[PDB]
């Protein structure tokens, strides 16, 4: 038959031609299995292979090859192939400690087509050392020589595929995913590797689940259904919608009818190597409205002159119905290329190098040395050479890099079932050559697949959960921002006193308002204590220019030149008001002007009592009354109140500090107004306090005698200024306790320089109107009446 | 010593063996382990044993010679296939035939005592299943290899990791903990265990919120992700290297306490049990194996490591060449192993076997051809062999069962010890009181998930497989739009929404209603100032030519009486719905009759002091013309300066019915809201100084006993409506913002009423109880 060909170095093979999908005792065959059309096709691949190098003169002149091809079950039978392998012409396979003498009858093996029969294949022929190049088998497991010394591979690992699948994630910017594998080794394994090659790429699996293993052709159990609803409910209700599926193509039938069954579609699938390239699945044609259907696959490699020779055409070593499978599928076969095809062509092609090396044919002639499989893996570890424009060399783990490709699903017989729109060169590790792909979207917009939307600018990033890359957007609050450039997982307040409003980046500088020379309100109060400042000293320059007169002399005349003098020196100093408040300013301000208004309104109650109440108190205390106008009882009063309110300030100084403060008003936060007492309402309620305290008793006292002529009606007019300044500082507490902002200097400011106009005119200002206007009255003939 | 010399015997079926005597290219030749083990030396002896025991024995394998091959083979399985090809051989010859199936092969060795690696057994009975050699292997555990598809003729007497991880299900999910990590050693033993136990626990309904592998001696980021999660309950199936640097790893960082569930590989390991600082890492419990112990080991060993000393029996009489230059102190260590029982249970079971296959009676066995090693595995399945007085039984998978014991380490001076605190014979019972944790007191770690979500709350899928969900609350303003949603969703800020709400309510509106409480009492006092100002009136159009009246002005006191009146009608606007035109006129209106009644209070406070203190000179031209048409032009004007500001300031400064949407809990707010101090400020400012200067010309004057005061009723007044004032001021910064126009009337009826008390009210009555006083000599 065409499974031998005799030659004077054979090369054994292994191929599936037949699959399990519907007692110990009983063997059962490959050939009561159901036909597989792959082997056939890879089988006669390797024929091709070898009969080209049969043909070819310059690649291994006058040596035969030929070759001994045996069907191997997908897991049943792969064990005696081997040992026909091993043994000699007579089937016979001696046992000894060394080998190396020993002669097989092949020279080296096509390894089978799945990887546990490769495994098994490997480990027995790890005794003798027979050169073993798989194909189509990406376990990872392969890659390290300890365990399989003679095991070589022309199919990129499984780690290529999953580099490839990182690499299209991140290209079309998807980092929540969904990963689902079966329950066979090959799905575990290759669900635990992009678990852990995708968690140091920034992209996280929403969750990972198991496909119950199911071949087709067979009734499903009510548990696998309730699963496999499960698994799609799970898969519906999460947010991800990209796909991944690492299982073999025969259990996908089921979850993928109970995905249509489901009614669920918006998901885009990213198909490993087993089933990216299945054509039944693809002739199913209900999945094309599921979503886009992408999957890893090995770049094909049009083989000249192969197709002409497919179709031109011991135990376990043959089949009958692989002719009439082929014969429907291959128009699909033509139109998608060959895939694995070239990893087959590739590795005979490298056997028959490896052996010409060895021989050290100079093209013309051949030695015909008896080789050793072990030096024939010593020589074809080391082959470079070209094939159909590739390079075929085998890296120090056993792979030769053959290019990947991300093929996307393409439901128009016209062309190419699977249409390929990128390439992956696993030599650079980097996935490049992307085409446009027919997206399933409205307007063939890439499909969004992110857990968490982007933060808007200048927003928190609040973790939500285990995963990375999901989060949640909080604004910062008023005051920070966030400095992007150092962290953006939490809000950076900006220093120096300025403030930020909601959502803003960019912390603004507070503008510093205050009293200043030259605005309306502060003009206002500057013209006003200006007139009451040279009416003041007008008044002063008319009681010096008039002396020794009863108006000055029955009135005190120190004492009102005195009030008269800190009445000037208060309006000089109110505009210290106004300006920077710098510790000198509010040091003058608050041992000045409290100190003077305080002396003022101390000497107009002690002058009211002298004038009314003394006479009533001469009747009961009379040594009190000697001792009184002995002394001096006005001046030590005045100088009593004086020290006391000496002491309350400086208490104040000391409890409430000096420094000047910046409080935030809550009209605007952008401007913030300075005064220089930190704790300006108590302190003023406690200014008040006093001098109200000593308001009451002064006009009191004037009342008491409102209608005794005594000191040219002093009653009378000290009653009127004394009620002036209590409602000025009723309409100041009441203000103080309705409002707060920034005009509370100006109207603490203005109510002083009014309550100063007061004592100065309502106490004065009669004085200067007898003086001038009224000539007569103060004639020292007057004092009798 | 030649103690390897005795690893053959002659019999008539002989059995394999592959055990781990020894320890540790280019040439296709077997590897050399030089090295020496004492475990594989005592497997070994332990198999001898009870092959002798059993040819000792005469109702067991009658009148027959069982032999045995003990083969070296090391941990690799190059240097193991060699053995399994030899047995393979035909006997009496070194070449093994390729033949096309089982039947025609007659193989040296009736059966197979498998290797102990799992990970060799592997590959031995992948490679025995063609031959159909029944083999059974102590030692092997891992899952797939009771598949009957690969290996037909593999059986183990040592239970499969399944039962323990079944176990370690039932456990979990019988103490509560349905939210636990898993995590394995990177070898396959870890990566089988963590598939089984993630297909136990989807079954049992258990969580596993991160599967992880532990490297081999990476590990950070394993204890990074286990943290992540609120995880106490982490199940490590693990190899006793990988466990050992985990724990070691984990003092080093210093991990907070959890619930260790332990594989049997670390349960019971000196090296990860004596490990410093170890005691701090909570409980340990695992599921040790329940079997039986050879009493009589150690003494078979001793002599006959002493027999072998003696040369007279060695002269009377390779795989372990250095199993000979040993001594007694290389092996002593390892006496007590629980594999001996199962070698011994394994050498048993193919006894057993192959006594049944014969069909034999204890008093012989009758002659027959020699029966082929295929024949066995109809007899090795449903077969019960009795080992130490307890029956075995070989499943249908070729799985042997036996009980567990729930192993819970304990600290006592740094000892730690392990106590059966349950038992797993296919149905787990444990006994919890006796249980210590290590929580500060005897308390359960708890670990558990929400499965569901209560009604009202959102939902967020949690954990490796999507099994639970994280139940989140959102405070009040916020509902579930859809149950899918991952985060409740806001409402259009103009309707309110309670704590824990599946739909926000609406808001309505909430301002000073005509029936609140507070309306009610201000209408009656409306009504009562309504009622004084009406009697007072009447009072002074009657008496109208009294001359009460005309020194108390005349047609000006009626024209105030009406002002007062019209202030306190004017009160009325204020509650109710706030209509623009409403809000926009309630100030003016307020003040355009008080400031009338007020410059007529003036009026009389000015001519009183200009009769009182001023020169007769002055007053003789003040007086006459301060009464009459100019005191009705200074009336007028008055009430058209206060017409100016009203029209300026209602043009000028807005007064808005704004609605503070944010304001009241469940209810939105439709607040008229003027200038901050500024509208009514102004607004006030003339009929402050219209009383200011009342009360000064009017709150000191000369009252003759002769004669009537007619200032302390303009001064009680003007002070009447300054305290009012000056009380309602801080009310209207401080009461709640609803019952704001509230205060403002009863601030206006309060200054009427004072004003009423203090002026007309005395003058009423004397002008209605006591006429006497009414002369006009004692008032003009
Ligand atoms: C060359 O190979 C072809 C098929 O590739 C085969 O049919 C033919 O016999 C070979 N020899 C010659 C001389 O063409
Ligand atoms: C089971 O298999 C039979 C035979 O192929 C098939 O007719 C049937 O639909 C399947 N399912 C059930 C539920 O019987
Ligand atoms: C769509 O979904 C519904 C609801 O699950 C399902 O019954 C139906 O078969 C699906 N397909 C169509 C075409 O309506
Ligand atoms: C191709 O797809 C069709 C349409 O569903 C299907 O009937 C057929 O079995 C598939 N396979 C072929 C023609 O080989
Ligand atoms: C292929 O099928 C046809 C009928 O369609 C049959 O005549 C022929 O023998 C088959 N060929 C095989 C089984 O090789
Ligand atoms: C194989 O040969 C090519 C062509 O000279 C060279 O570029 C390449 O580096 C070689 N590869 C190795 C592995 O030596
Ligand atoms: C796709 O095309 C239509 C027609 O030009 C356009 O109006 C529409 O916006 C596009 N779709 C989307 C989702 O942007
Ligand atoms: C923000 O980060 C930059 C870059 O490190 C640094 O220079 C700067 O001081 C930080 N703060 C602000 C307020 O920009
Ligand atoms: C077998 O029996 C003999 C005596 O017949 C005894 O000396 C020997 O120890 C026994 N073997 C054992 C217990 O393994
Ligand atoms: C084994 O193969 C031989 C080949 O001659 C066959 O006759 C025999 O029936 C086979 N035995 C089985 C399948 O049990
Ligand atoms: C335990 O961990 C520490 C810290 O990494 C390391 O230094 C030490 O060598 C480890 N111990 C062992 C026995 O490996
Ligand atoms: C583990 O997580 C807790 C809780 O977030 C954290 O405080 C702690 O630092 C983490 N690490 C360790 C080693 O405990
Ligand atoms: C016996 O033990 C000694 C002491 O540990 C050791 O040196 C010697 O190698 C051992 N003999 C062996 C392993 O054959
Ligand atoms: C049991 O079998 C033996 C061997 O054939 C035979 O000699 C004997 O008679 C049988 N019966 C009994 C009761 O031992
Ligand atoms: C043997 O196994 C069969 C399986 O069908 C069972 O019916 C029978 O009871 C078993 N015999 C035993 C356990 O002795
Ligand atoms: C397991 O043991 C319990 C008692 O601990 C017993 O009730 C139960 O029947 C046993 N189960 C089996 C299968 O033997």
């Amino acid at each position: 038959s065409d499974f031998y060909l005799p030659g004077d170095y054979l090369l054994g093979g292994l191929f599936s031609l037949h699959a399990n999908m519907k007692n110990f005792l009983q063997v059962p065959m490959c050939k009561e299995y159901e036909v597989k059309v792959i082997g056939y096709n890879l089988m006669q691949a390797m024929r091709f292979a070898v009969e080209e190098i049969n043909n070819d003169s310059s690649l291994l002149p006058g040596v035969l090859l030929g070759y001994e091809i045996v069907d191997v079950c997908y897991i049943s039978n792969n064990v005696q192939p081997v040992l026909y392998f091993l043994a000699h012409e007579d089937n016979l396979l001696p046992i000894q400690e060394d080998y190396s003498n020993y002669i097989s009858r092949v020279v080296a093996v096509i390894g089978p087509d799945n990887s546990e029969s490769v495994m098994t294949v490997a480990n027995f022929l790890s005794l003798f050392l027979l050169p073993q190049i798989t194909y189509s088998a990406i376990s990872d497991e392969l890659r390290d020589k300890v365990r399989f010394p003679a095991l070589l591979r022309t199919t990129p690992s499984a780690d290529h595929h999953i580099e490839a699948m990182v690499q299209l994630m991140l290209h079309f910017r998807w980092n929540w995913i969904i990963v689902l594998v079966s329950s066979d080794t090959y799905g575990r394994d290759n669900g635990q590797l992009l678990g852990e090659r995708v968690a140091r790429r920034d992209i996280c699996i929403a969750f990972q689940e198991t496909l119950p293993t199911l071949q087709p052709n067979q009734n499903m159990t009510s548990e696998e259904r309730q699963r496999l609803v499960t698994i799609v409910d799970k898969l519906q209700q999460s947010t991800a919608r990209v796909v991944v599926v690492f299982s073999p193509d025969l259990t996908l039938y089921h979850f993928f009818n109970e995905v249509l069954r489901q009614n669920f579609t918006g998901a885009v699938w990213i198909a490993s190597e087993s089933w990216a390239i299945d054509p039944v699945l693809h002739n199913l044609t209900e999945l094309r409205h599921l979503g886009t259907f992408l999957g890893i696959t090995i770049q094909s490699v049009p083989i000249p002159g192969f197709s002409e020779f497919r179709e031109w055409g011991t135990c376990n070593q043959e089949c009958d119905n692989c002719l009439n499978a082929t014969l429907s599928f291959n128009t699909i076969l033509r139109l998608s290329g060959e895939r694995v095809v070239y990893s087959v062509y590739s590795a005979v092609y490298a056997v028959a190098h490896a052996l010409h090396s060895l021989l050290g044919c100079d093209k013309s002639t051949c030695t015909k040395r008896v080789v050793y499989p072990w030096q024939l893996l010593e020589e074809i570890w080391k082959v470079n050479f070209t094939l159909l424009d590739h390079q075929i060399f085998f890296d120090p783990q056993g792979d030769v890099a053959l290019h990947l490709e991300i093929v996307q699903w393409q439901w128009d017989r016209s062309q190419n079932p699977f249409q390929s729109v990128a390439s992956y060169y696993p030599l650079q590790r980097q996935l490049k050559n992307i085409q446009d792909i027919s997206w399933h979207t409205i307007n063939n917009t890439i499909p969004m697949s992110m857990c968490s939307k982007r933060c808007q600018s200048g927003q928190k990033k609040k973790p939500v959960g285990i995963h990375v890359c999901c989060f949640e957007c909080i604004d910062c609050l008023p005051g920070t921002f966030l400095n992007h450039t150092e962290d953006e997982y939490e809000c950076q307040a900006c220093p120096n006193n300025e403030w930020s409003y909601q959502s803003e980046t960019s912390c603004f500088k507070r503008q510093l308002v205050f009293l200043e020379w030259h605005e309306a309100p502060t003009i206002a109060v500057a013209l006003l204590a200006a007139l009451g400042f040279l009416s003041t000293l007008a008044i002063l320059v008319i009681f010096w220019r008039h002396f020794q007169t009863p108006i000055v002399r029955s009135a005190g005349g120190p004492m009102c030149f005195l009030m008269l003098t800190l009445l000037l020196v208060a309006y000089m100093v109110v505009p210290v008001y106004v300006g920077p408040p710098k510790v000198s300013t509010c040091l003058c301000r608050q041992a000045l002007f409290p100190l003077c208004f305080t002396i003022c309104i101390s000497c107009i109650a002690v002058r009211s009592f002298q004038i009314v109440c003394a006479f009533k108190m001469a009747s009961r205390f009379p040594r009190a009354y000697s001792y009184w106008v002995r002394y001096q009882g006005p001046y030590v009063s005045m100088a009593f109140i004086t020290v006391l309110k000496m002491v309350i300030v400086v208490i104040g100084m000391l409890a409430t500090g000096l420094s000047p403060t910046t409080r935030t008003d809550p009209d605007d936060p952008k401007i913030t107004i300075v005064s220089c007492n930190p704790n300006y309402r108590n302190s003023l309620l406690f200014n008040t306090s006093l001098d109200l305290l000593l308001s009451v008793v002064g006009f009191s006292f004037a009342y008491m005698g409102k209608e005794l002529p005594t000191n040219y009606n002093e009653a009378k007019f000290i009653t009127l200024s004394m009620t002036f300044y209590f409602t000025s500082s009723v309409s100041l507490c009441t203000f103080m306790s309705a409002y707060s902002g920034v005009l509370v200097t100006i109207v603490d400011l203005l109510v002083t320089v009014l309550n100063l106009l007061a004592i100065s005119l309502g106490y004065f200002g009669p004085k200067c109107y007898m003086i001038l206007f009224y000539p007569e009255r103060n004639t020292p003939a007057y004092f009798n009446s | 010593l030649c103690l390897s010399q005795q690893l053959r015997m002659k019999g008539d079926y002989v059995l394999g063996g592959l055990f781990p005597l020894g320890e540790a290219r280019t040439r296709p030749s077997s590897p050399v382990c030089t090295r020496f083990s004492s475990n594989g030396l005592l497997w070994a002896l332990a198999m001898k044993m009870a092959v002798e025991e059993i040819n000792n024995k005469s109702d067991l394998l009658p009148g027959l010679r069982l032999g045995y091959d003990l083969f070296d083979t090391c941990s690799e399985p190059v240097v193991a296939m060699k053995p399994s090809l030899m047995f393979l051989a035909k006997a009496g010859s070194r070449d093994i035939a390729a033949y096309c199936n089982y039947t025609q092969y007659q193989p040296r060795v009736l059966a197979v005592i498998g290797p102990h690696s799992s990970e060799l057994a592997m590959v031995t009975g992948k490679f025995f299943s063609f031959f159909l050699m029944p083999q059974v292997s102590y030692g092997a555990s891992m899952e797939l290899l009771s598949a009957r598809e690969t290996f037909p003729s593999f059986f183990r007497t040592v239970p499969s990791d399944r039962v323990q991880l079944t176990a370690a299900a039932e456990l979990l999910q019988e103490f509560g903990w349905n939210w636990v990590a898993a995590l394995g050693s990177d070898d396959e033993y870890g990566r089988q265990g963590l598939s089984i136990f993630s297909a136990l626990a989807a079954a049992r309904g258990i969580c596993i919120a991160h599967e992880g592998l532990v490297p081999l001696p990476k590990v950070q980021d394993v204890l990074h992700q286990v943290n992540q999660s609120s995880v106490q309950v982490v199940l490590l199936f693990a190899s006793v290297h990988a466990a050992h640097a985990l724990f070691n790893y984990s003092i080093s960082s210093r991990l907070s306490p959890k619930v260790w569930v332990a594989s049997e590989a670390w349960l019971t390991s000196d090296l990860v049990m004596g490990l410093p600082g170890m005691a701090q890492m909570g409980t340990v419990l695992g599921f040790l194996q329940r079997g039986a112990q050879l009493h009589e080991f150690p003494q078979y060993v001793k002599t006959h490591l002493a027999l072998a000393t003696d040369p007279a029996f060695c002269s009377a009489l390779q795989r372990c060449p250095q199993c000979d230059c040993i001594t007694l102190q290389n092996v002593s260590a390892g006496l007590n192993h629980h594999q001996t029982f199962s070698v011994y249970a394994a050498v048993y079971s193919v006894a057993q076997a192959l006594h049944n296959t014969l069909q034999c009676n204890a008093s012989g066995c009758p002659a027959q051809d020699p029966v082929k090693p295929w024949q066995l595995l109809e007899n090795m399945y449903n077969l019960t062999f009795h080992v130490g007085g307890l029956p075995l039984r070989f499943d249908s998978s070729g799985n042997v069962d036996m009980e567990y014991d729930l192993k819970l380490w304990v600290w006592q001076g740094s000892v730690p010890r392990l106590h059966d605190v349950g038992r797993f014979n296919g149905s787990l019972r444990t006994e919890r009181l006796k249980i210590r944790w290590h929580t500060s007191d005897n308390q359960k770690p708890v670990s558990r998930c929400s499965r569901q979500c209560q009604e009202g709350q959102v939902r967020r899928v949690k954990g490796f497989h999507s099994c639970c969900y994280d139940c989140v609350d959102c405070e009040a303003g916020s509902y579930r739009q859809n149950p899918d949603d991952i985060a409740c969703t806001f409402c259009g800020q103009d309707e309110w929404s309670p704590e824990r709400s599946t739909r926000c309510f609406r808001r309505r509106s909430r301002f000073l209603a005509w029936g609140e409480p507070a309306v009610l009492l201000l209408l009656l006092l409306l009504s009562l100032a309504l009622g004084l100002v009406l009697a007072a009136l009447g009072l002074f159009v009657h008496h109208r030519d009294s001359p009460l009246v005309q020194a108390s002005g005349g047609p000006l006191a009626c024209f105030g009486l009406v002002c007062l009146g019209l202030v306190c009608l004017s009160v009325l606007l204020f509650p109710g719905q706030p209509s623009p035109a409403r809000c926009l006129a309630q100030q003016p209106l307020s003040h355009l009759p008080l400031t009338g009644c007020l410059s007529t209070l003036f009026l009389q406070a000015a001519e009183i002091f200009v009769e009182s203190e001023l020169p007769l000179s002055w007053a003789d031209r003040l007086s006459g013309c301060l009464r009459g048409p100019w005191a009705w032009l200074v009336v007028l004007l008055a009430m058209l300066v206060e017409v100016a500001l009203c029209t300026w300031y209602l043009v000028a400064f807005p007064p808005e019915v704004v609605t503070d949407w944010h304001m009241l809990p469940t209810e939105a707010l439709v607040h008229c809201r003027t200038r901050s101090w500024v509208s009514f400020g102004l607004a006030h400012a003339t009929n402050a100084t219209l009383a200011f200067l009342c009360f000064l010309g009017t709150f000191l004057v000369r009252s003759q006993p002769g004669r009537y005061n007619r200032a302390r009723g303009l001064t009680f007044a003007m002070l009447a409506y300054f305290i009012t004032w000056v009380s309602f001021v801080p009310l209207l910064a401080n009461v709640q913002v609803v019952l704001r126009p509230a205060v403002q009337m009863g601030a206006l009826l309060l200054c009427v009423l004072g004003i009423l008390a203090a002026f007309h009210l005395p003058r009423c009555y004397l002008l209605m109880r006591q006429p006497g006083l009414n002369t006009p000599e004692f008032f003009l």
